[PDB]
């Protein structure tokens, strides 16, 4: 110091520093500050868990990420926890809490080697070599569905669909959850079953009814009614006809006037009395257009004209405003329609076609919901998700959106595994195998791994209330016995060790991605030596 | 290691469970007053500008009041769900929901079940608890007088709980006459409830007609017969024609006079074609302005402004016509028909009678009490009360109340324990006890015995009489038939299932997470 | 097999144990040092 | 109107009551781990001085915890009572205390019946509980042997809950040997604990004679055979001569170093007075100047000096000798006779060890562990030992222990809940559920199955047989001859008398008065 001011960087006493090994439990309590908190929640026994945001509304949920997401953190490592969790919701939807788990499994593993003095890099490189090789193991001893023919493909989504649902929220309608789920995916699908759009399912959940009210219905959702509701709600097709001939414009019923500022200056009587002839010819033309098109109903995006509702009411057409740009993208999809953008490039080509339009009331004053429906199979199904709580239908929407995701993992060919934490021990006891003549330095970073990984039946022993060691033990015995490897704990205690005869599959590229998350993580974490944090 | 920030309120032991399941035995304890037709009214106190508010709906009461615990918003929504979905039965979810809580606390505690195992008795006790309903409903459809009896009863029986008790057999009338009315239409928004302070709270009355909120504008006058009645949201009032970007290019001001009465001879053309129709009375949605309301006087016709759009959708449906516009082609367009129209005064504001209309698939009450309080309740009331029988249109299917719902629940739930043996047996007959509750606060309530009227109820199901109940101006059990009370399939349906699934939220709880208020 | 005999309640004793066995072996890792002949010294 | 002032909390019957039963759940719940053989130890941190203290006795839990609550105060003086009469059983005390207001809450809530109809059931219940605990109860002490192997498995009972459960097969004859040395003398002073750190928990080994932690003098031997031994609680200190008031006027010096020579003459010849005895020590209360230090060196006498009021009656009682201070007439005061006067050392602190005595009336249990916290849980469990060993000398009869005693005591409660009729027939059914809950809670903390256990106890009892008890080793019903469980009958009569006492003071209660604290 030597009596002046010795600073360096801005806001010198704020920020604080940490290093040696008081820097490493930091890190490694922080993960298991997290895990205590997904180690209660996960497998089919867990408990949700409710969250408070700033503004009151609360979320009672049992996924990792939205826990995570909706948590007020200040520790780093646990908010790059924080972005593993949305890393494995954002693209696969399945093992947000094992990607918890896990990591945290292989961080309090990694505490022991660290006390033995075994540098962090040679720790990171036995998980990478023994993550590949768990990996490469796991690819050989699964078996390909795709000989299979499509009778016996969807009882598979059907196995995956009732695992996806189960550990979550209704749990009551899982049976039929599971078909409404794999009735959804069977009419958006490609004919040679690779590549669905999973953009043209979109959520939409309802506040009110029971969840035995939920049905499927192909079609659009809008959260409005018809415009001057004298017509009868629920109009019907003709006699001969192909459809409803549905019409869609993005254009209101006005005049038509300039996009630009404009000055129209009328200097006599004579040119205002053609003004007002003007005004009533182009409403005139306009539902006269419409007319002959043969539409029964039309849809405006940018809403319409007192005078032309009466126009609409007498010729029996009903319509609908202030309908956003997005609904129409889920109309022409759904409807097979083209959107005309004005009355002059109006033609019967263009039209949709549906079954029939028609709207209930879900109850006393709520809000009139429009509902469309289908004749046969189309490129759009919408879930009619009912509730009764906001939480409980909010939770549902997030849990039917992980089953769509998991059907849409087996929707790629030949990735299929029996989970139940048969993955787990399975890829645990060959990893421990290989250390006993790959030895070296690294020996103890594999025995640190394949005790990491079965953790996660240790797991679903605590939350179903059973032996670990007794589990763990039969399991391991069994594995060893028999070279059958869909063997795994019998969480819902139907007996059966087995996981064929109980009917639960994982998606392959989820399971893979459990150990790839975690050990890349984990490799981060260990290089961290110097933690310097600044005050808010 | 805290990971979380500062102030940041985490529960992860018992003391979760705990402060979740007092929060709904403090909400349960606050709405047991409130059940049943001896119940007491509650009184609230709001924060801002003095506004009080007496209301027995525990919805209502629910939302008004601040709470929280995350467990007290639980019973919040789903009380606010019963309150939009059905209308009625707010309070039994509230105290179903948190007696279900309340008996799944002493598992926990005093014989240690897993809480997977309490919601999978739930399931299979919920299962039973439908298909009792499926075999005990009655389907009234066959004939219309009896469907007119059920709506009494069913009026009777909503009534009963609310203020209303004495005059509910003047005001079941009442009731089934507007459902009859709107023949099968349930929307709630077609009935005007037009609030009057004063006067005996027995004076009420459902006219033949519409009843506005307004009056005639300068001179129109008060009594006529034979009216023809054309509707308009047309602004038929200083056209601003369609397009903003109109100006004149005016050289001198001796032109923009007849521009001006260029103005005046369209709406003078305009009120033309109305005349043409050959009517005598005009409504219109917006206010009408001077020069259009002196065209009227010479041709004879009547003029109502500044009528709201929610009323129109009543008016055109009470009147039978059409709401018009564009009046060019007079022969395609309807029009209603009306006996006779005058205008009459009920306190201080006037207003305008109809009767002799046509068409009658809406109508408007007219309510009469002490205070705007006793108004309030009076309002709520036939809401919950119509609410319930426009639902019994769509819904024939009827149960029978008085406690019998809940014991032949309870008769089927308790035969199913056996054939499930284990320790899922518990959790059923914990599920069994919880419904027992619900005839036991609505005789708390009147001040009789918990434990021998229930136990009397108990015997008398089993002996093989399905029809045996409480009866709480006496004491005794009597027959359900004939009393007359009954409720709907779709309300005692969704109280069960709202409260079972009500259970199933706060049971999976093992932790609560508050961040920093904002 | 599941749901039968038990269920732990108060998890809070298991917490409170981990707390204080990282608290003493946090303590035991400045003591930890000074072992042996190539241990040091420490002045308080 | 406003009646108390500012700061005062009041609450008026819905406030004031299920304050005190969560009050009494509050404090239940924390005894609640502490109770049986498998019961965890709670640590309790001061906010001064940072000062630790692990203890098992629910009384120091509860002497040490601040509590405001008023209800929670009557459970905190009723365990230090507790503690002041037997020494055992506080914690029974309030888990049944709080037990039978969780049960009074229900009956009330539940059942609405009136609290002093309550408490009529608990006086006929108590009455019925407290004949059939007496005539359960045996004999014992005409046979020294089975007297002998009755404390053997009384001590082995108390100390099976503290931290001597592993060793309590080598403490059990270090209990029950000093009782049996006291020839029937009921004291706690003439037994001293020593405190020593090093060594492990079964290093306490029994002492022959009496050890305390004196010291000799500057020129003293280590070893005389066969001395006499004699205490004074004189003084040998500058004596004064007592009548304070006494000055020394002098007119020269010459006479004052002769007046001097006599104040060292008074003190020589009343030395002189010692060895007219022929003792070979000295034992005196305060301290000992030097001066009559020097002259025990060429008289062949011990000195030890500095010893405690309750030192001077433990060392006289073995000694057999009294205390005597005039020491003009040899003839009375027969002194005794020690064959080994040599100290040893145990750790760093050398110990006065004797041998050889006339009478063992006073002892001293040596003690060894590894920390502090853990010697102050040595010495109050076997504080709680020897206090319940030590009543059992004067009080003979005993009962069955290991759950027996609850059960066998709720037999004659249910059988008399019968036969009375009113509603306080469920409040002595309420007792029972209540001597119920205690071996349910038993099985909580050794991590078993509560209600199998407790209904195959139940149902093994009404049998017929009423041997029968929870064996939380093995995990199933046993016979507790067999494994040598047994209890004192005061203690058990002393709990069931306490806390139907603490639950009558509880439920006579319907309003606080909290004035403003200093
Ligand atoms: N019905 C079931 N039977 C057996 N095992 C199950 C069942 N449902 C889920 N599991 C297992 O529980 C583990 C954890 O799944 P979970 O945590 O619920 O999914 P996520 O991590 O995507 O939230 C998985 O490895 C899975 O194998
Ligand atoms: N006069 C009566 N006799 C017998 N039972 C009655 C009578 N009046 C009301 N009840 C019972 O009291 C209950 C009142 O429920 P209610 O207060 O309407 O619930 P909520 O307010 O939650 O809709 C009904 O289930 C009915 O069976
Ligand atoms: N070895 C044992 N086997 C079975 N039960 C026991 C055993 N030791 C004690 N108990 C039971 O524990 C209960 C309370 O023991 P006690 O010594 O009073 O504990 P505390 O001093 O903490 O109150 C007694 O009622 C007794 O039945
Ligand atoms: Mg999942
Ligand atoms: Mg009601
Ligand atoms: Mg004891």
């Amino acid at each position: 110091e030597m009596g002046r001011p010795f600073i360096i960087v801005k806001d010198q006493g704020n920020k604080k520093r940490q290093h040696g090994l008081e820097a490493k439990k930091s890190h490694i309590l922080a993960a298991r500050s997290v895990a205590s908190i997904i180690k209660t929640s996960l497998g089919p026994r867990g408990l949700d868990k409710i969250l408070i945001s700033p503004d009151g509304e609360i979320t009672i949920t049992n996924d990792g990420a939205t826990i995570l997401s909706q948590m007020e953190l200040d520790n780093e490592i646990a908010k790059l926890l924080v972005q593993l969790s949305k890393s494995q919701d954002d693209e696969i939807g399945d093992g947000t809490t094992g990607v918890v788990v896990l990591a945290s499994a292989l961080l309090d593993q990694a505490l022991e080697l660290i006390q033995k003095g075994i540098h962090p890099i040679k720790i990171a490189n036995g998980f990478d070599e023994a993550a590949k090789l768990a990996i490469s193991k796991l690819e050989e001893t699964c078996d390909d569905i795709s000989a299979s023919n499509d009778e016996l493909f969807r009882d598979f989504l059907l196995r995956a669909a009732k695992t996806s649902l189960g550990s979550k929220i209704v749990s009551k309608d899982h049976d039929r959850f599971a078909e409404m789920a794999v009735e959804a995916v069977i009419n958006v699908m490609d004919k040679d079953r690779k590549d669905v759009d999973f953009d043209l399912i979109k959520m939409q959940g309802r506040v009110g009814g029971s969840i035995s009210d939920s049905k499927l219905i192909n079609g659009v959702i809008l959260d409005k009614d018809f415009s001057h509701p004298q017509m009868p709600k629920c109009v019907l097709p003709k006699e001969g006809s192909d459809g409803v001939k549905l019409a869609i414009l993005t254009c209101p019923f006005e005049p038509p006037k300039p996009k630009t500022k404009h000055k129209l200056d009328i200097s006599s009587v004579e040119e205002y009395q053609k003004l007002q002839t003007y005004e009533q010819d182009k409403f005139k033309e306009m539902i006269d257009d419409v007319k002959k098109a043969g539409a029964d109903v039309v849809i405006c995006q940018w809403g319409f004209d007192d005078e032309a509702n009466h126009l609409l009411l007498q010729n029996d057409l009903p319509a609908v405003r202030w309908v956003g740009g997005q609904e129409l993208e889920h109309i022409a999809i759904s409807t097979n329609g083209r959107i005309v953008p004005r009355f002059q490039d109006l033609s019967k080509d263009k039209l949709g076609t549906c079954s029939r339009i028609y709207e209930q009331e879900f109850g006393t004053t709520k809000d009139r919901m429009l509902i469309i429906e289908q004749s046969k199979e189309t490129k759009t199904v919408t879930c009619f998700v009912r509730g009764s709580n906001k939480m409980i239908v909010d939770e549902a929407e997030r849990a039917l959106h992980d089953s769509l995701c998991v059907v849409r993992n087996l929707v790629k060919d030949s990735r299929v595994v029996y989970g139940g934490g048969a993955a787990e021990v399975t890829m645990s006891l060959a990893v421990s195998e290989e250390a006993d003549k790959q030895r070296g330095i690294d020996q103890y970073a594999f025995r640190g791994f394949a005790q990491a990984l079965d953790t996660i039946p240790m797991t679903l022993a605590e939350n179903s209330g059973l032996d670990p060691i007794g589990t763990l033990s039969t399991l391991k015995s069994k594995q060893l016995k028999e070279k059958i490897s869909n063997i795994g704990v019998d969480c819902l205690g139907y007996g059966s060790n087995d996981m064929k005869e109980l009917f639960v599959v994982d998606p392959f590229i989820g399971k893979k991605q459990q150990i790839l998350l975690a050990t890349q993580l984990c490799r981060m974490i260990l290089k961290i030596d110097n933690v310097i944090i600044s005050g808010k | 290691v805290q990971i979380f920030g500062d102030q940041v309120t985490e529960e992860r032991a018992e003391n979760a469970r705990l402060s979740a399941f007092v929060g709904a035995i403090a909400v349960g304890d606050l709405v047991k007053s409130t059940l049943g037709p001896k119940g007491m009214d509650k009184l609230l106190q709001s924060a801002s500008s003095n506004t009080c508010m007496v209301t027995n709906d525990g919805a209502t009461i629910l939302k008004s009041i601040p709470l929280d615990n995350p467990a007290a918003k639980v019973l919040v929504n789903i009380s606010k769900v019963q309150d939009d979905e059905v209308g009625d039965g707010t309070t039994s979810v509230t105290v179903l929901s948190a007696e279900l809580l309340r008996e799944a606390e002493k598992l926990i505690d005093q014989s240690k079940i897993h809480p997977q195992t309490i919601i999978e008795g739930y399931r299979l006790a919920s299962a039973a608890a439908l298909d009792a309903l499926t075999k005990a409903a009655v389907d009234n459809s066959h004939d219309k007088t009896m469907f007119r009896e059920d709506l009494i009863h069913i009026a009777k029986t909503t009534l009963s709980s609310k203020i209303l008790s004495q005059d509910k057999d003047h005001f079941a009338e009442l009731a089934t006459n507007a459902i009859l009315r709107l023949k099968g239409s349930t929307n709630l928004e077609h009935i005007q409830i037009i609030k009057i302070l004063g006067g005996k709270l027995s004076d009420s009355f459902l006219d033949e007609g519409f009843i506005l909120a307004k009056k005639f504008g300068n001179n129109q006058p008060k009594r006529i017969e034979n009216a023809k009645i054309l509707i308009a949201n047309t602004t038929l009032d200083t056209d601003k024609v369609k397009i903003f970007g109109t100006k004149f290019k005016v050289d001198s001001t001796a032109k923009l006079a007849q521009l001006e009465k260029a103005e005046r001879e369209k709406m003078k053309n305009k009120i033309a074609k109305i005349s043409k129709f050959g009517i005598n009375t005009f409504i219109n949605r917006q206010l009408i302005y001077d020069y259009p309301e002196q065209l009227f006087t010479d041709l004879g016709i009547n003029s109502i402004e500044h009528a709201d759009f929610e009323g129109v959708e009543r008016l055109a449906l009470v009147t039978g016509g059409e709401v018009v516009s564009t009046f060019d082609e007079p022969s395609k367009c309807k029009l209603g028909e009306c006996d006779v129209i005058e205008e009459i005064m009920l306190g201080e504001q006037p207003f305008l009678k109809f009767s002799g209309c046509k068409a009658g698939e809406a109508c408007t009450i007219v309510l009469r009490g002490a205070t705007d309080q006793t108004l309030d309740e009076a309002e709520r009331s036939l809401h919950d009360a119509l609410s319930v029988l426009s639902q019994t249109t769509k819904e024939t299917r009827t149960v029978l109340g008085g406690g019998c719902a809940e014991m032949v629940m309870s008769k089927a739930v308790d035969t199913e324990a056996q054939n499930i043996d284990g320790k899922k047996s518990l959790a059923v007959e914990a599920f069994a006890r919880a419904l027992r509750q619900l005839p036991t606060i609505l005789a708390d309530n009147a001040g009789f015995d918990s434990s021998e009227l229930v136990s009397k109820l108990r015997s008398s199901i089993y002996n093989g009489i399905s029809t045996s109940g409480l009866d709480l101006n006496n004491g005794t059990i009597a027959d359900m038939r004939q009393l007359g009370i009954v409720e709907s399939y779709k309300l005692k349906r969704a109280v069960v299932s709202s409260a079972s699934e009500a259970a199933e939220v706060l049971l999976r709880v093992d932790n609560i997470i508050r961040a920093r208020p904002r | 097999v599941p749901s039968n005999a038990t269920f732990k309640n108060k998890e809070k004793p298991q917490e409170v144990r981990k707390a204080n066995i990282i608290a003493a072996r946090s303590v035991a890792d400045a003591i930890r040092t000074s072992l042996g002949p190539k241990g040091m010294d420490k002045m308080i």
